């Protein structure tokens, strides 16, 4: 529903994060016209977060647990799972949907 | 290779929405002169029940060793830049005057004018009055820890200020960070939703 995924290449497919681990992702993130906006590959700095935490949108709580260790998915996130009516100031308009390809590169400390 | 922040936005619209987060999450768990501050007088007596729970020595001052008794404080980056703004006078530690003084920023009652002035004391380290290029990478950095490398970071930070620094000093003072996020919904980040 808020979040929808869709694997590109699999993972492992028997680790996967769970609520409270710290995982690394190499993400590039895109409106639905297809037009990126941020992307940590084009800067060649991974980013880390704890997952499932409510330290990242919710999209990315509910879709990246589902992802196994080393999986590239697309994760398509409605604005009630993203940045709601308001958006996020200078990037991303109120009301949009957002479309993240993310690459699972790290879960705790086992690597991809 | 050079970075710059999505759209080249300037480093406070990039951080501001973050600021105002992680320091309203801090609040809640808190939470969980006055005549003059945006609460009525039956506010502020909660207000002083809430601060009398905090002060674990009685006080009558709340010090960091007890604002980090909360897990939302001290797994939260902007702890230590909420203590030290809440410590209006520089001691050390918070009195109730100034435990009521901070919240008041954040009220859905204050005004544009004193939540741009809370921002700006998130960066402006050492109370001058100027946030300095120094000061602006040491916040942004408690903030992104290892999510952009420090060379990124630099250069966002340097193009800000030579964006904001109107006349040129290598500092942003108050009137020039207001001018640079007067488009801007800070006073959205600075405050606490109201029910
Ligand atoms: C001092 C700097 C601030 C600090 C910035 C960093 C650590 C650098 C880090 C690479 C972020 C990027 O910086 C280039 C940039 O990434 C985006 O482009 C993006 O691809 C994105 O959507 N991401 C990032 C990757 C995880 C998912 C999502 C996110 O959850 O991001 C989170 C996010 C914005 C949450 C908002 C916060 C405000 C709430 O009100 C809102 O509530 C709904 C939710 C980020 C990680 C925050 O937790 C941390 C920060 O903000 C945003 C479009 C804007 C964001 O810049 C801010
Ligand atoms: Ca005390
Ligand atoms: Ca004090
Ligand atoms: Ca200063
Ligand atoms: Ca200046």
């Amino acid at each position: 529903m808020g979040v929808t995924k869709e694997l590109k290449s699999p993972g492992n497919g028997v680790d996967f994060p769970k609520k409270g681990d710290f995982v690394t992702i190499h993400y590039t993130g895109r409106l639905t016209d297809g037009s990126k906006f941020d992307s940590s590959v084009d800067r060649n700095e991974p980013f880390q977060t704890q997952i499932g935490t409510g330290r990242v949108i919710k999209g990315w709580d509910e879709g990246v647990p589902q992802m196994s260790l080393g999986e590239k998915a697309v994760l398509t996130i409605t604005p009630d799972y993203g940045y709601g009516a308001r958006g996020f100031p200078g990037v991303i308009p109120g009301n949009s949907t957002l479309i993240f390809e993310v690459e699972l590169l790290g879960i705790n400390n086992k690597r991809a | 290779h050079p970075y710059w922040l999505p759209n080249f936005m300037d480093v406070f619209t990039w951080s501001l929405p973050f600021v105002g987060e992680k320091i309203t999450d801090m609040l809640i768990a808190i939470l969980n002169i006055v005549s003059a501050s945006n609460f009525d007088r039956d506010e502020v007596d909660r207000l002083r029940k809430r601060f009398m729970k905090l002060d674990k020595d009685s006080s009558g001052t709340i010090d960091r060793d007890e604002f980090l008794s909360l897990p939302q404080v001290s797994s939260n980056p902007l702890a230590t830049r909420m203590i030290a703004i809440f410590d209006e006078d520089g001691g050390g530690d918070v009195d109730f005057q100034e435990f009521v003084s901070g919240l008041s920023a954040f009220s859905s009652k204050g005004n544009k004018e004193e939540k741009l002035r809370f921002a700006f004391k998130v960066y402006d380290i050492d109370r001058d009055g100027y946030i300095s290029n120094g000061e602006l990478f040491i916040v942004l950095k408690m903030m992104v820890g290892n999510n952009l490398k420090d060379v990124q970071l630099q250069q966002i930070v340097d193009k800000t200020i030579m964006e904001a620094d109107k006349d040129r000093d290598g500092k942003i003072s108050f009137e020039e960070f207001t001018e640079m996020v007067e488009n801007t919904d800070v006073s959205l980040s600075m405050t606490l939703s109201m029910f």
